């Protein structure tokens, strides 16, 4: 089990948690529970950007970008009511958590591109 | 002395100082190009090959 300092300035605290290979079960919704999202975390690994049409007005394409605000791009510790509804179907409430990152990534010529990565509300 | 037209015919008879000459000449037209280089790379916007190329 990894501490604080196992961890500062390798880049891990950004990470996510995984799951190994083995993990392809399946976790039992009883309908008559409540139920919780303790933490939901996402980690992005490719930021994309739609280029700005020439004028063809043709399809225009999501293009890669560079990051370049480091490893502080992850959406963290977020938690909420996950609701069963009546057709048995789930729903996840976000309530609240580090539910947001400011991002800038970079577009070939050097255009940067802030953005506020965001599940807020979710 | 020499007229202004005839100043570099000094070298003719400077090996040394002929191929400093055109080390000199060799280092302004590479310069040249490095600095076209650099204010094309300045002005040039790539955003469009279709109908906005270089040659626009
Ligand atoms: C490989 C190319 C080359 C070379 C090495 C030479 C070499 C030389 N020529 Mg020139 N010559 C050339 C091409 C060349 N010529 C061409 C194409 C022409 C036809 C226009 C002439 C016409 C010519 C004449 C009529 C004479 C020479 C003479 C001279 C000699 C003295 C140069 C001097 O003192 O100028 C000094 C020059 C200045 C102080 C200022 C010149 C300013 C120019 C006119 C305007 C600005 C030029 C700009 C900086 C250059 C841009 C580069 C260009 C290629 C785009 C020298 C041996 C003279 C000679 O024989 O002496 C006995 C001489 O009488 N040449
Ligand atoms: C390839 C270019 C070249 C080369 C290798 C030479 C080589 C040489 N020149 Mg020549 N010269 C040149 C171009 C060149 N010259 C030009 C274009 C002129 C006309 C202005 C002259 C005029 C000249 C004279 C009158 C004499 C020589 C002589 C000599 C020799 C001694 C150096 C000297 O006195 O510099 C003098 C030349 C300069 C200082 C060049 C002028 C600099 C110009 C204005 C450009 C400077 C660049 C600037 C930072 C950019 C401005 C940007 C603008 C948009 C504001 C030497 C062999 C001498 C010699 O030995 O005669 C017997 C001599 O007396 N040169
Ligand atoms: C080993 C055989 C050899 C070689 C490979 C060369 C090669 C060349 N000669 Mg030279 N030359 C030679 C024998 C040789 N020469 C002999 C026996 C004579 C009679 C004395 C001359 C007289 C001569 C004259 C009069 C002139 C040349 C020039 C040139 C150059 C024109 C191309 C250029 O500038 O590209 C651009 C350059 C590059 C892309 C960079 C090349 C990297 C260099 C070679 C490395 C420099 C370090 C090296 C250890 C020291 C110099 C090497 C020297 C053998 C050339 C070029 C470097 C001309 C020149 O020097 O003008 C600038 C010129 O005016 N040569
Ligand atoms: C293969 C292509 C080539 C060739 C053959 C030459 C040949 C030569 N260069 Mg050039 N050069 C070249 C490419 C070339 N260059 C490139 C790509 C660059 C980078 C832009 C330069 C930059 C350059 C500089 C900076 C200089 C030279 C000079 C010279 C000359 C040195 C010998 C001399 O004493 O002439 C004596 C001069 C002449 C015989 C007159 C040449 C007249 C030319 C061909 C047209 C002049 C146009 C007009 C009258 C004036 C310009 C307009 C003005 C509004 C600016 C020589 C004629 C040097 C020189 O001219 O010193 C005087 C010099 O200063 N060259
Ligand atoms: C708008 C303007 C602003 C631009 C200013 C930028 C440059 C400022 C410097 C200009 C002043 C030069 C003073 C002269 C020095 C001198 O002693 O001359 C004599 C020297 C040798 O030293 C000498 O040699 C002499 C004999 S001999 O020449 O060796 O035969 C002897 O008298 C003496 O003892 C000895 O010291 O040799 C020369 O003849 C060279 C003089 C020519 C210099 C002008 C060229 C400037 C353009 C260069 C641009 C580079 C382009 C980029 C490419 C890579
Ligand atoms: C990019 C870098 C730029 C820097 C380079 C700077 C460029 C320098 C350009 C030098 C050119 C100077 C011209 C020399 C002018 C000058 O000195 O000539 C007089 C000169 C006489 O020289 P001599 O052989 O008699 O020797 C005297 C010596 O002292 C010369 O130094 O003859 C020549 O130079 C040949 C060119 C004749 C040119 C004659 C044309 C002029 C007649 C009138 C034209 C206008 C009126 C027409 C009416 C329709
Ligand atoms: C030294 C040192 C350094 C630095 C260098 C530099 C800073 C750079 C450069 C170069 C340069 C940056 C300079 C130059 C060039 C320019 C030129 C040479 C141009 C030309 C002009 C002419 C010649 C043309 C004329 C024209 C007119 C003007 C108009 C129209 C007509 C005509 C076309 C004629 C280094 C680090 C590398 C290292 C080594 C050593």
């Amino acid at each position: 089990t990894l501490t604080y300092d196992d961890i500062v300035g390798t880049g891990l605290a950004n990470k996510c948690p995984t799951l190994d290979d083995t993990a392809r079960g399946a976790y039992p919704i009883d309908s008559s529970q409540t139920y919780r999202i303790a933490r939901l975390c996402l980690q992005p690994t490719t930021f994309l950007v739609k280029e700005e049409p020439k004028n063809k007005r043709q399809e225009a394409e999501f293009v890669p970008t560079k990051l370049v605000t480091r490893e502080t791009t992850s959406l963290d510790q977020i938690q909420g009511e996950l609701k069963v509804n009546s057709d048995g179907s789930l729903t996840f409430v976000e309530e609240d958590g580090i539910d947001f990152q400011p991002v800038t990534v970079q577009m070939a010529g050097g255009e940067r591109i802030p953005l506020l990565f965001t599940v807020k509300n979710l | 002395g020499l007229p202004w037209y005839r100043v570099h015919t000094v070298l003719i008879n400077d090996p040394g100082r002929l191929i400093a000459a055109h080390l000199m000449h060799t280092a302004l037209v590479a310069g040249w190009a490095g600095s076209m280089a650099l204010y094309e790379l300045a002005t040039f916007d790539p955003s469009d090959p279709v109908l906005n190329p270089m040659w626009r």
